[PDB]
Parts: C-alpha cells; structure tokens; sequence
C-alpha cells in the first residue's frame, strides 16, 4: 500500500492535479489496455498510478504528449 | 395609530409577545381571524 | 398611582369598561354590566377554585 | 467525552465566575472614610475595622441593599 | 450536459404545452380494481401507463406495440417512469391570482399595478369593483368602487366605462396596463420631483418595471388562468397492508379544486344567481391558494384528519422540505456503521473494518472479481457462493480490500477531519477497531459511539481518500497547524512513567554505550526504568543543507530517555526526549518532528509513539486505590479556623456591625480561602512527598502517586479534580450562579453525607441539562458560517496588490499575549520588510514566512511586519494563493481550488464546539521592566514643578526596550503627572507617571496670569465653596440648572502675561484661552498665576464576555448600546444648543466642508474639549467602538484588525487556539457590499447598494478607459444579511425563504448559472472547489469558445 502521497504532490504541486492526473492514468491502465511503467508489486490502479507519479514518469504533460502520439499512430 | 408604537416597540426589544400584542390592538378588533392574520404580518 | 390612571371613577363605568374588554363591539349597560362581573368568578356555575 | 465529562467543566465554570463575582464584591484595600458617603455619619471603627475601605454606614447598606434586590 | 438554469413565470399556452392531457375529473382510481379511473387524478391517458410497456385493457403488452396510443383506451404503451414526468393541466373556468404573487409582501401584482394590497384584496373577493379605462368621463385607472358606487355608474355612466370585479378585473388590468409608457412617467416623477423618500420607493418600483421588461414575463401571467397538476408518481396513492391506501395530500388539494372547478362550470352554465357564483369562484380561489401555499392567506385547510393539508409550497420550504432534506444531504448506500472499539495494533493509515461489514459493502466488487478469476461461472453463482461464504470468498475479499480506502464519519462532523479515510484491514467482529491516535481527530470514544462506513466507488473517488481525506496526510487542524496526533492519555502517561527519574533505584550511575544497552539492562531486570545515568548517544542536525551533521556524547540522562531515545527519528535534538515528558511536551516533540522532518518521519514518529507509550504504561502497572487520595492532615485546622471566621462574623452580624449580604459575601469569601488553602495543602502532600534516600539521609522528589501521576503527566486530571477527591469541594452553588453559604467540606474519598450530596445535585443537574443543549444545537455557529463564507476558493496564484495588514504582537497589559511568529507565520508579507537600522533587504515581498523566516524575524527582533490579508486581495470572485498564506493542515501553501470559505467556518465554529454555551461576564503606573519611552500624539509640557504633563488628549506611552522589540504598552489620560516624560529610558523600580482619576487636567500652553473672560456667575459657572482649603472656586458646568441667559456661553480662562495682553497658544493665533465644559473643578482666581502647565481646572472622579453568543454577536455586526461615537471629520469642534439629547457638534474642517455638525446625546460624557483640533478617525466619547464606525471611518483594516481581536479575545479567553486567516474570510465575506456614493460614468442607481465586486471590476475597466469611475462607499454587514444576498437563487431558496426567494427569481427572470458550491450539490454536478475545480475552469473555457 502507500501511506503518504507527499512525494507525489511535489512532482505535480497540486493535490487536485496530482488526484485528477492518477485517475486518469489508473484508468488507463484499468479500463484498460495500457501496463504500468513500474514493478507491480500486486498493488491496485490507484496506488500503482501514485507510485509512477512519484518516479516523474507520469503527469500531466507526460500522459498528454502519450496521448497525442497514440493518436498518430492510430492513424 | 397606536400599532405603530407596538411594532417599533418589538424592534426595539427583539421580539414580541402575546401580552403586548393583545394590549396595543385595536379595542374593537373583535374577530379573532383578523387578530391571528395581524400577528402573522407583525411576525 | 394607580388610581391616578385609573381613568374610570365609579363602580358602574368599571363595569362598563371590563365589558368592554371581554366581550368587544356590544353596548354595554347597567345590567348586562353587572351580571357579566358577578357571574365572572361568583358564580358556581362557571368558576371553580377547587 | 461522556456528557457527565463535559457537564463538568459547564459547573466548573459557574462556580468559579459565581464565587469570583462575589469575593470581588468583598473590599480588601484601605481608603479610611470615617463617615458615611450617604448619612454622614462616623462609620464606626468596628465595622469599618471588619471591612477595611468600607464606604457606607450599616444602615445606608441596608437600605441601597434593598433597593438593588428589587433590581429597580 | 446543461448550463445555468433559467427561470421566469408561466404563459398558460406554456402550461398547456407542458401538460400531455386536461384532467376533468375528481377521480383517483376504482375501488374494487384499483385502476386509474379515467381522465382523473390518476389516468393512464395523459400519466403514461401504470404498468411498465403495457396497456389499461391489455390489448398491446408486448414490447413490439413500443410508443403505440391503444385504439381502445389510448394509453401511450411506455415505460411507467413516463409516469413520473408527465404533467396535468387543470382549466380554471375563471381566473385566479397566484398566492405568491398576490401575498409576497411587497405583492408583485399590488407594486406593480401601484394599488395597495387591501385594495386588491378587495376587488379579489367582489367586495368591491375597479374600473379598467373606464373611458373618457369620470374615473382613474385603478379607481375602486363600492357596489352601490358601481350601481349608480351604471345609471348616469352606461357605456364607455368598464369596471369589472374579481380577479378577471386583475387580469384585464395587468394585461391592459403598458410598463413602457407607465415607465416613463415614472420617469418624469423622478427627474422632475424631488421627493426623497417617496422617490427612493417610486425609483423602486421603477427598477420593478424594468425588470419586468428585460426578462420575457407578462403581467397578465401573474393569474392562474390554467394549472398544472404534478405528476402522479410525485403525489401517488399506494397500497398499503390492508387495502387501506395511502395518499399524499396534494391530491386531497386537486381533488378540492377539481370539483369546485367543475361546479362553477355548471353554475356557469346553469345562470345562477351571481352571489351564489360569487361564493364559488371565492371558494374556487380559495382552493387553489390552499393548493399553492397553504396557511398563507387564511387558516390551513384542514386537514382530513385534524393537521395542516401540505401544498407544492410546503413540499418546496421548510426545514423538512425538498430544497434541503433530501436535497442537500440524503441516504446513502454502499455504507454501513457500527460499534467502534480501539485495537492499537493498527497502523495510522488503517482501521479494522469487520469482515460481516466487509462482505456486504464490497458485493459488487466481489461479484466482479468471481466472475473475473473464473471462481464462479456468472454472476448469479457469484451471488449464490457469497451468499453461502466459500471458502474462497475471503482470499477475493482480502484482494478486493488492498488498497481500497473507505471513509469513516461520526455522527456530527463538526470539522473536517470528523470524514477521514482509512484502508480497512479485515478483522474478526462486528466492531469497527479504530486507531487511538485519529480519536482526538473524530473527538470520540469508546463508550458505546459508532461510526459510519462508506465506500468510494470509482477510480477518482477512491484516490482522493488516498490523496486528500486520508489519515496520513491529516495530521495538522485546519484551524491551526498544531498537530491532532497527540497521544492522549495512556501514551502520555506511559512515557510520563517511563521518562523520569528517581533518586535512588536500581542500577543508578552506571555509563551506559547507547540507549540498546539501556534497553537491555531494563528487560533483563537490572536497572530501573527511571534511573539516573549516563548513555552515550548520537544525534543528528540537520541545520546543514539537507546533510546531518551527527553529534555523539555522554549525556546525563535515565534509562527511561535513553530507552524513548530509539524511537526518535533522526534529526531532532536530544533535549527533546530529556525531561519528563507530559502531554504538552509529547505534543510539542511531535510538532518538532513536523516542523524539522515533514509529514512521513512525523507520521512514523506518531504510531512509535502510541506504540510504546502503551508498552510502558502497562509495564508500570499504574493502578490507582483509595490510598492515593491521601488526605491533608492539615485539612482539619483549615476547616476549624474557616467555621471560626465564619461564627465571629455571625456574631458581628447580629451585634449590628454588616449588612445580611455582607455577611454572605464575607462567609462565601472566607470559605473561598479556606478551600484554597486546604487545597494547597493536600497538593504540597501529595506532589513532593516521596521521600528517598541516596547514599545517607533522606530526599524529596516528585511523588510516584497513581493519582498525582495522572494529574502532573496530563492525562487526566487537574487540581480543582484531585482536590474534590481528596481537599474540600469547596461551595457549590444554585442553577441562577446563586452560591450557597453550606460548603460541602468532605471530599468524596471520605464520605459525603445526604444534605452536602443534595446540595451538590444542583450545578451537577444544571451542567448536565446545559450540555444537552450545547449538544443539540452543536454546529449551528459553522452552519451560519458555511452559509455566509461558502462559496470561497483560492481561485489565483496571485493578484499582485501591495496591502495587507500591518501584523503585530498582541502587547496588551504587559508583556505580550501572542507573540509575532504566532500572527505571522505562514502568511506571505505585503512589503519588503528590512531590519530597524534597514541593515539589508532582509525579508523579499512575497515570501512566505515559514518557521525559518519567523527565526530570522525575531534574531532582529522585528516588532511590525505588513503581511496580505484575504479581506484585501485584488481578486474577483475569489482569494488569490499569496493573500491567503500558508494553509493548515497540508502546510505548504494553499493550492488554487481550497474551498477556504468552508474550511474558514469549519474552524471558527469546531473550536467554538469548546467554548461556553452561556455569555458570562467577568494612582502610579507599576510598569515592569527596564526600557525607553514611546510617545504617542506627542504633545507634552513641563511644568515649573519638573514633571511632564501631556498636553495632548490621546498620547500612549509606551515602555520599549534596548530589542527593538515593545515590550509594554499603556494608554496615557489627558496630562497625568507623569514622573517620567518622553523618550526616557528608565529600568523596574521606577513608576512611568502617577495620576489621579478625580484629577482630570485642563493644563495650558504657556505659564502666565490665568485671568477670567467670557465669565459671569450666575449662568454658566458654579460657586464652589472651599471648606477644604480656605478660599472660593468657580467651578465650569454646563446649562443644566443654570439659566439660558448665558447657558451656552463658555467660562473662558484667559492665559496671559503679567502685562494683560492675550498670550497666544504656540502653534495657532487664537490665544492660550479655555472654554470649559463642566466636570473641572476651578480653583484659581481671576488675575492669578500658573506655571508651565499648572493646574488649572482638575476633572475629580475590563469586564469581558466570553460565550459563544459573544462570537455569534462579533460576527452579526450589530450596534452596541453605549456606542463610542468617533470623530467623523478633522478640524476643529463647536458645541451649540444644548439640553436636547443631540447637543450640536460642529466640526469645522481645516480646509473642507466647515459647517460640518452632528448631533451628541448629552447624557453622555462628553470627553473632549472644543479647542482642540478634531482628527479624522478619532473618538470623542469613550466608550465600545461599533464596527460600521471603524469601517467608515478608518478603513477595512480597520474593522477587520477589531473583528479578528475581539473574536480572538473570546477565544483566548478559554484557551482554543483558532487562526486569523479563518477570520479574515468570515469579515471578507462580511463587508462583501459596496456602496454608490457618485454615480459618476458609472452605470449604477445613486444611492444603490451594489456587490462591491461589481463596482470593483466596472470602475477598475473604466479606469483603464478615460472615464471616471464611481466613488464607492463599503458597507459592512451581518453573516446572516451578507449571506441573504447571494447571486444564486438556488442556493438563496436552499437556506432562506423560499417563497420569498422563487417570487423574486420568477418576476424578475434571473438566470442561475451554477457556479457555487452550494448550487452545484443541489444539482448533482461537481462543486466547482477542489478537485472538479479544473473540470468548472475546462467548463467555462468550453462555453465561449
Ligand atoms: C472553566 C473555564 C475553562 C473551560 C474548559 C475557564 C476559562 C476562563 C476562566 C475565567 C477567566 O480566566 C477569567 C476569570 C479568572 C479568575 O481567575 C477566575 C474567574 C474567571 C471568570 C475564570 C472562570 C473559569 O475558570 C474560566 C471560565
Ligand atoms: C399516528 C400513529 C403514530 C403511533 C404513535 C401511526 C404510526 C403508523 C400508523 C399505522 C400504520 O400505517 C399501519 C396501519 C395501516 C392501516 O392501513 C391504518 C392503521 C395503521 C395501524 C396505521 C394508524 C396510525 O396512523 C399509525 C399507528
Ligand atoms: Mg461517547
Ligand atoms: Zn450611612
Ligand atoms: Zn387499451
Ligand atoms: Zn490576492
């Protein structure tokens, strides 16, 4: 599990953004089809989507730059 | 009138109560519906 | 001092005005006047202090 | 807490303003009068000896007593 | 999906297109087959089918007739929520006046047409008739006849007039009238009349008028001439058990309007004599009224069974409305509750949530989960293993559980943190197992309380309890960054037990290697928790950047600290674990781990701390018996001696030496003594009394008893508690704060017999009933607070102003109340704030004074810092992220999107839940230490006898010393003798100036012959006759019994030179003379000598509320009843006709407006003099200051620099800590009105009371244009008026008056864009505060694309 997500705030700053920007990304991943970018260690969407969060791999510009180039590649 | 003196009196106190309103009506005011319909526009 | 506001003098016109207060509107008189205040509370039929 | 924990410090409270109020109430410094502010009379040496700085007679007391436990 | 919501009335060809179907008939359904009758109250025709896709007959069932009408009864084959949707139409045969339209007071229909009520009401009811254009002969408009009049016009007026009766008369007025032509001469009225009052109601009903033509209304449509009846699944007839239904009673008000419908249609038809149809159409509009709004015109009808019928209105207001109880706050599923225990065992972030409780709320979630791993074939064996509990059902439930949090709430979630969220750890039993260290948080505990259990469902529901609401991240109150993790009452006494010392136990003086080997000693059994000795220990700093600088030495400590000094973590001091720890010291060493090591140390800190503070406390064993009361021995003497008092002044009573209350008052305060005295007597017995040997004799040390133990430790216990058990109980006293004389003597150790029990019933029934109130009535500070400062949010970053407000210690009295680094801390500073000599640029503008800053800040020892407030902040419609600071707890700095409105009530009225229900009442200068002078209003002379005398009338003295830092403050009279003068620094021992209250100064200018001008006994002056000293005073009073010959006329002393010519006041021309008002002795002579200010004329001769009503009063705004009048304008005074109540007091501008005057209530004392020159924002008259006043007078920091010190002086007065910022928002939202004083280029009325942001943002844009704005003057109200005036009319009919509310909304047409928190819950969307604040901004970027 995850205790804290104090390390989280810090790489998005926003408590709001950083709870907007996880669900996003665990939603990704739940429904569906992405993989976490980090050693599930048998954890939920929600506290796999802070961890990844945590390591910087994983905001707001990052998840829309991933956005934009699936869109390209769908084509 | 003297209501006038009654409703600038329940503004100086805060409220109003049943004595003081059945003191300052009108002494004819026999009808009882029109007593009930006058306390409900004091209050 | 409260017979100074007293604004009635005599027995009758006390009568009159505590018609006035209970029943409103009807003209009041010596008789009705008088039998309102006796059978008020000095009546058996009407009050009971038990 | 439990509401006999909290009821506790509600007495606390007014007992402690009640008995505040009336221990001030009491006069302990000293302004030797000798004669009372409302008869005029010598404030004897015995009463104004229990209550230093007592400012009234006994019966002046007595009276202004009265008064303030009508409330008027 | 929808954007604001628009309202405005009802054309009736609206209502008829609303309606799928006219109801004609008073028929609910049949009585032996309970289908719907017809074309009735209930009908399948126009209400969709009862039955889901089915037919009435039965001809079309399946769902391939989907949408068909049915040739045969015409039922719409539908689904039956088409049922709940559908509406009526009832066709009034005549019209009818809608009740809220006709009752609103101002009645719209009456204000509008400008006929009085009861002239309305008149025509109503056919007492009366009203002409409608009677054409060109006789009458007005609105002109009321009688019958008779109506009669006679007839006759001599045939034709070409019309006056009709009833509300058809209403009807044809509103439609004929024309609101653009009446308009205009209501135009001409006020452009060419000056009228004010009259004007100020005429320009009303203007603003009335123009409303009413910029939205679409009619006002012909305030006339019910068709009504629409609810849907029938709103208003349904149900079968019960029995076959006894049950009805809402909106169709017993159908039905009545129904058949007096129908029956004024055959009257109608039948030509009946016209008073019977009088009756009816009286009765027919009486029915709809009873429809509408029940008990509004008349007496509620009835009901059926003896209680008031409810209408639409009813089922709308109301406490037990629809606006608020099912609208607001509603059930609530996936949830649960039960009996909450304590299992320390949990970690902070979890709580055992019983698998019973478990399975149930996770259903769905286990389902899915079944039917994912393949362990069950569908959902319905899903259901079935569940519901038999396999035995696989608690590995899918112990997987569904992981990292799924849940919320637990109590019962009244005062503050936020009474919803935390938590990850359940499934646990056996059916019994919620709550972590003790959240209990302070929920401020509950084990005797019995539950606590609800909810689920958040979906992925972004269920990272915010991770994220915002769970238990880890909540460790700081909001209303004050003080952590809520302290260990209450076990832990603090197990490390109270384990962290002491004791003279003489085993092992003492041994060196021990660290606080392991400590350990071991004490678990082999061979050296004692509290021993002294000494340990080499470790500790780190951290004051290097980032790196811990390590530090090892022999600390001289017991084996107690040394073993508490392994849970420490690293970078924290070794002093702080090196005394005894108590309750305020465990709580400071946790907000020492905050504020070095962040929240994760402190967070892992808090469980080390619960854990081991348990360990300890059941090691020590720390029973409690009947011998740890040890009673004072003393206690005994002390009572003899007290009742000993008590008889000699029974005595001296009845010898006639005191009154009968003075008897009491000296028996009540010679038993006060007493039991204080015995009180101190049992605590120096019970506090020191352990006495120990080391090495010889004998030595005291703190006791080990149980009790005193709980008492010093803090956990539980006081002195007042431990002395009711073993000192007296002193007096007790009546319910009315009556103390009764009979002290209960006894303690309850020994016994209390029956008169003291009884005697003691009485506070114990009145504290007990006084906290069933205190109870009930428990959030409604917070709820008044949540409705005025609601909808708030940190909407900006920044707004970039430059004012704020000039924060400073609280040096009251002495030395300071609340020092600097309390007010400003965590607040970002207005101004570059450099050191007294400027030194540097030390502190930058928007810095956020964090502790580091606070250590920086009083090294220098900064006395004033300028730091932005919220009331000040250049935003609109909300609070930029700098002006509000700092945020509590999170501790960083408030994130755009805080709902700090909410957040600012929570924490005013969470602290409040501790402060008393009731509102009770409570020669030479001691100054203290050594110090300079601080003159303030410096105006002082010397006299020839050396001192100083101030000249001026409000100069303050203040005692500054060598810091730069004040360290005493005092308000100085007019011209005391001050033994010390200006700017003199002096040390302790030395008084700062003597005075006297029956010497009032009238000290002069100048030293010279005070001659007597403008003096004439008899009029104005007083013969004073001086028995005491030998001589004759003419002592200044005013007109009151003197004559008004020369009643005005001042007694003027002439300061002159020994010459005679007028000497001059240094300064202005007018000479050193003296108008006296009375209250100033005179004892000088006309042609006599003063010195440099000698006595002229001398003036002969801290109770504060604390109940929370004195913070519901501070924050109401209302105006006390001795209000210290101030002064309004500078310059100079005059006083003029006297002897009225309202003596004139003309200010005389310097070089404004000089024939300035108001009005004094000469009861009053007057303290001030008419020379002197008055100042702007100045008092007069001594005595409490109202807030509108400040507001006025000084400006907004003004009135919220007092608002934030009074309601900060009643919550210090019980010792709740609560911050200012929550302050701050409440006055924000307070003085939230502006005021047009110029109309200018502006576009407002000219006195209108406009929102202050309006103007704000309207003249800030003509500013950037060439056009000058307008003038605004700020108003300042109550929360419970600024809240009544709200944008939203959703949230303004959620907690006002709803009918009052829905009539302004519908005549005037507003549209409700929802863009408040209270709206946005109404309606089911996100609020746009915290996390849907991204969403509401993405929102508004999407409309106006
Ligand atoms: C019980 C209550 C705490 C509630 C928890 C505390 C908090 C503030 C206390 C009063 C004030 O200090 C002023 C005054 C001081 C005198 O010394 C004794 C009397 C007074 C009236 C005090 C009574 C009582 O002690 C109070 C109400
Ligand atoms: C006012 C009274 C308060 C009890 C104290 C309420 C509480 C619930 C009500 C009963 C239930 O509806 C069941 C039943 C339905 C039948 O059809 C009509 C009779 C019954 C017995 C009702 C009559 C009455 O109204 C009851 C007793
Ligand atoms: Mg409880
Ligand atoms: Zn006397
Ligand atoms: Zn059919
Ligand atoms: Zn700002």
């Amino acid at each position: 599990a995850r205790v804290t997500v104090q390390d989280a705030v810090e790489k998005i700053g926003n408590r709001f953004d950083l709870v907007l920007v996880a669900a996003r990304r665990a939603r990704q991943m739940q429904v569906g089809g992405k993989d976490p970018l980090v050693p599930e260690e048998n954890d939920k969407t929600t506290v796999i989507a802070l961890r990844e969060i945590e390591e910087g791999l994983i905001n707001n510009q990052i998840l829309d730059v991933r956005e934009r180039q699936e869109q390209q590649e769908q084509e | 009138s003297q209501l006038k003196l009654l409703v600038t009196r329940g503004k100086e106190q805060g409220y109003l109560t049943y004595a003081e309103v059945n003191d300052h009506l009108p002494e004819d005011i026999v009808d009882s519906d029109q007593i009930e319909d006058i306390i409900q526009m004091i209050n | 001092e409260t017979l100074r506001v007293d604004p009635t003098n005599d027995r009758l016109s006390a009568l009159v005005e505590i018609y006035r207060m209970m029943r409103p509107g009807e003209p009041p008189t010596r008789e009705a006047a008088e039998s309102l205040f006796e059978n008020l509370f000095f009546s058996e039929d009407r009050y009971d202090l038990s | 807490s439990d509401e006999a924990d909290e009821a506790y410090s509600v007495t606390e409270q007014l007992t402690m303003t009640g008995i505040n109020r009336i221990r001030q109430k009491i006069n302990a410094h000293g302004i030797p009068v000798y004669l009372c502010e409302a008869c005029g009379n010598p404030i004897p040496e015995a009463r104004r000896k229990i209550f230093p700085g007592v400012t009234l007679c006994v019966e002046c007391q007595a009276y202004q007593e009265r008064q303030r436990k009508h409330y008027a | 999906e929808f954007d604001a919501i628009k309202i405005a009335l009802a054309s009736p060809d609206m209502i008829r297109s609303w309606s799928f179907g006219e109801v004609k008939k008073p028929e609910t359904i049949n009585y032996r087959t309970f289908k719907p009758e017809r074309d009735g109250l209930f009908c399948a025709r126009i209400f969709g089918p009862v039955k889901d896709y089915e037919c009435l007959c039965g001809k079309y069932k399946r769902l391939k007739h989907r949408g068909v009408i049915c040739e045969k009864c015409g039922v719409e084959v539908t689904q039956t929520k088409v049922r709940r949707e559908r509406m009526g139409h009832i066709e009034l045969a005549s019209p009818t006046a809608h009740i809220w339209f006709l009752k609103s007071l101002p009645s719209r229909i009456g204000l509008l047409l400008d006929m009085p009520l009861r002239d309305i009401e008149r025509v109503l009811y056919f007492e009366s008739y009203v002409v409608i254009e009677g054409g060109m002969t006789n009458l007005e408009r609105q002109q009321i006849l009688t019958e008779e009049q109506y009669l006679d016009a007839l006759e001599e007026f045939g034709d070409e007039f019309d006056a009709k009766m009833g509300a058809e008369a209403i009807q044809a007025l509103l439609k004929s009238m024309d609101l653009e032509q009446e308009c205009e001469q209501l135009r001409e009225e006020l452009n060419e009349t000056n009228s004010e009052t009259k004007r100020k109601k005429l320009t009303k009903r203007i603003k009335l008028l123009e409303a009413f033509v910029q939205s679409g209304n009619k006002p012909e449509w305030m006339i019910l001439t068709v009504l629409p009846v609810l849907p029938p699944d709103l208003r349904p007839l149900v079968p019960l058990d029995g076959g006894r239904f049950a009805t809402s009673d909106l169709n017993d008000l159908y039905r009545r309007v129904i058949n007096r419908n129908n029956r004024l249609k055959r009257l109608l038809d039948l030509a009946a004599p016209d008073i019977i149809v009088r009756n009816e159409k009286r009765m027919l509009q009486e029915a709809v009224d009873a429809l509408l709004d029940n008990g509004r015109r008349g007496r509620a009808i009835t009901g059926s069974n003896k209680r008031p019928l409810k209408s639409l209105a009813d089922m709308i207001k109301g406490k037990q409305g629809r606006f608020r109880q099912n609208l607001l706050g509603k059930r609530v599923d996936y949830s649960g509750r039960s009996v909450i225990t304590v299992g320390p065992y949990l970690r902070l972030h979890q709580c055992g949530l019983p698998k019973k409780m478990a399975l149930e709320l996770f259903k769905p979630f286990i389902y899915g989960k079944l039917e994912l791993r393949g362990l069950a074939t569908t959902i319905k064996a899903a259901k079935k293993m569940v519901e038999r509990e396999e035995a696989v059902v608690w590995d899918i439930l112990d997987e569904v559980i992981r990292e799924h949090p849940v919320l637990l709430n109590r019962a009244p979630t005062l503050h936020r943190l009474g919803i935390q969220a938590f990850e359940p750890v499934l646990i056996e039993g059916k019994a919620i197992q709550l972590h003790p260290l959240v209990c302070a948080a929920y401020n509950a505990d084990f005797d019995g309380d539950q606590m609800a259990v909810h689920v958040p469902l979906t992925l972004e529901a269920q990272l915010e309890a991770r994220a915002l609401m769970m238990s880890t991240n909540n460790i700081l109150s909001p209303a004050n960054g003080e952590p809520i993790i302290v260990p209450s009452q076990d832990v603090v006494l197990g490390l109270y037990y384990m962290t002491r010392d004791c003279v003489n136990a085993k092992g003492e003086g041994m060196v021990l290697t660290g606080p392991k080997e400590a350990e071991r000693l004490y678990r082999s059994g061979l050296a004692s928790l509290h021993a002294r000795v000494k340990v080499r220990i470790t500790e780190y700093e951290k004051d290097a950047n980032g790196e811990l600088v390590a530090k090892t030495s022999l600390k001289d400590t017991t084996v107690g600290r040394a073993i508490l000094w392994m849970i420490v973590p690293k970078g924290l001091p070794y002093s702080i674990v090196n005394q005894a720890l108590g309750k305020k010291a465990i709580s400071k060493m946790l907000n020492t781990c905050y504020r070095i090591l962040g929240l994760k140390p402190t967070v892992i800190f808090a469980d080390q701390i619960m854990y081991t503070g348990f360990a300890y406390a059941a090691r020590s064993g720390a029973s409690v018996g009947i011998d740890d009361m040890v009673i004072p021995e003393k206690k005994h003497e002390i009572i003899s001696e007290a009742e000993a008092e008590v008889a000699e002044i029974q005595e001296q009573f009845q010898s006639g030496l005191v009154t009968a209350g003075e008897r009491y008052n000296k028996v009540i305060d010679i038993w006060a003594a007493a039991n204080d005295r015995v009180s101190k007597a049992m605590m120096d017995n019970l506090q020191t009394e352990t006495v120990i040997n080391r090495d010889g004799q004998e030595e005291k040390q703190v006791s080990f008893n149980s009790i005193y133990m709980m008492a010093d430790s803090g956990a539980r216990g006081s002195a007042a508690q431990i002395r009711q058990l073993a000192g007296m109980r002193g007096l007790m006293a009546k319910p009315d704060g009556s103390i009764i004389e009979t002290p209960i003597t006894a303690n309850f150790r020994e016994g209390l017999n029956v008169l003291q029990y009884f005697i003691s019933t009485h506070g114990a029934r009145k504290g007990l009933a006084d906290t069933a109130l205190k109870t009930a009535n428990s959030g409604y500070l917070t709820r008044r607070l949540v409705d005025v400062a609601q909808d708030l949010v940190v909407t900006e970053d920044d707004c970039g102003t430059h004012e704020g407000i000039m924060m400073t210690p609280v040096i009251e009295g002495g030395d300071v109340k609340e020092p600097l680094r309390d007010r400003v801390l965590g607040r970002v500073t207005a101004e570059d704030v450099l050191k007294p000599g400027t030194a540097d640029i030390l502190v930058p503008r928007n810095t956020l004074l964090h502790e580091q800053w606070c250590d920086l800040l009083e090294e220098n020892s900064v006395d004033a810092v300028k730091v932005r407030s919220v009331v000040s902040c250049d935003t609109d419609f909300g609070v930029c992220a700098h002006c509000y600071g700092r945020d509590l707890a999170r501790g960083h700095i408030i994130n755009k999107g805080e709902a700090i409105g909410v957040i600012a009530a929570q924490s005013i009225g969470e602290p409040g839940t501790q402060l008393t229900m009731r509102t009770f009442h409570i020669s030479s200068i001691q100054v203290k230490n050594k110090g300079s002078i601080k003159l303030s209003n410096v105006k002082s002379v010397v006299n020839s006898s050396g001192k100083l005398v101030i000249t001026s009338r409000n100069t303050e003295l203040k005692l500054i010393d060598e810091f730069g830092r004040t360290k005493e403050s005092y308000k100085v009279p007019y011209g005391a003798v001050l033994a010390k003068g200006d700017g003199e620094q002096v040390a302790g021992g030395e008084t700062v100036a003597n005075w006297d209250p029956h010497t009032m100064p009238v000290i002069t200018e100048v030293s010279g012959f005070v001659r007597f001008t403008d003096m004439i006994d008899g009029q104005t002056i007083t013969r004073q006759t001086d028995e005491l000293t030998g001589l004759s005073s003419l002592v200044v009073l005013d007109s009151a019994e003197r004559t008004a010959g020369g009643k005005d006329l001042r007694p003027a002393l002439k300061i002159v030179d020994a010459q005679g010519n007028d000497v001059l006041i240094p300064g202005t021309d007018m000479p050193a003379q003296y108008f006296l008002p009375g209250k100033a002795i005179v004892q000088l002579e006309d042609g006599v000598q003063i010195s440099s200010g000698d006595t002229l004329a001398r003036i002969p001769q801290k109770d504060i509320t604390g109940g929370l009503p004195r913070v519901a009063d501070l924050f109401e705004a209302r105006r006390p009843k001795e209000p210290a009048i101030l002064a309004e304008i500078s310059g100079i005074v005059s006083f003029g006709k006297e002897t009225k109540g309202k003596r004139r007091l003309v200010i005389t501008p310097v070089d404004g407006s000089d024939p300035y005057e108001e009005m004094i209530p000469k009861w009053r004392q007057l303290n001030v003099f008419e020379g002197e020159r008055v100042e702007r924002g100045d008092v007069i008259s001594d005595g409490p200051e109202a807030p509108h006043d400040i507001l006025r007078l000084r400006g907004v920091h003004a009135v919220t620099r007092y608002i934030v010190n009074e309601v900060q002086d009643v919550y210090r007065l019980q010792g709740v800590k609560i911050n200012d910022k929550h302050i701050e928002v409440i006055v924000r939202q307070m003085l939230r009105k502006a005021t047009i004083v110029n109309a200018g280029s502006s576009d407002f009325l000219e006195g209108e009371q406009v929102e202050y942001s309006r103007v704000k943002i309207a003249n800030r844009e003509l500013e950037a244009n060439g056009k000058v704005g307008a003038t605004y003057s700020r108003d300042l109200l109550g929360i419970t008026k600024a809240s009544l005036a709200t944008e939203s009319f959703i949230s303004a009919a959620s907690f006002q008056e709803t009918t009052r509310v829905l009539t302004e909304a519908a005549v005037a047409g507003k549209r409700d864009e929802l863009r408040g928190l209270k709206e946005n819950v109404i309606v089911g969307r996100l609020i746009p505060a915290g996390t849907g604040y991204a969403y509401h901004q993405d929102r508004m970027r999407r409309r106006a694309a």
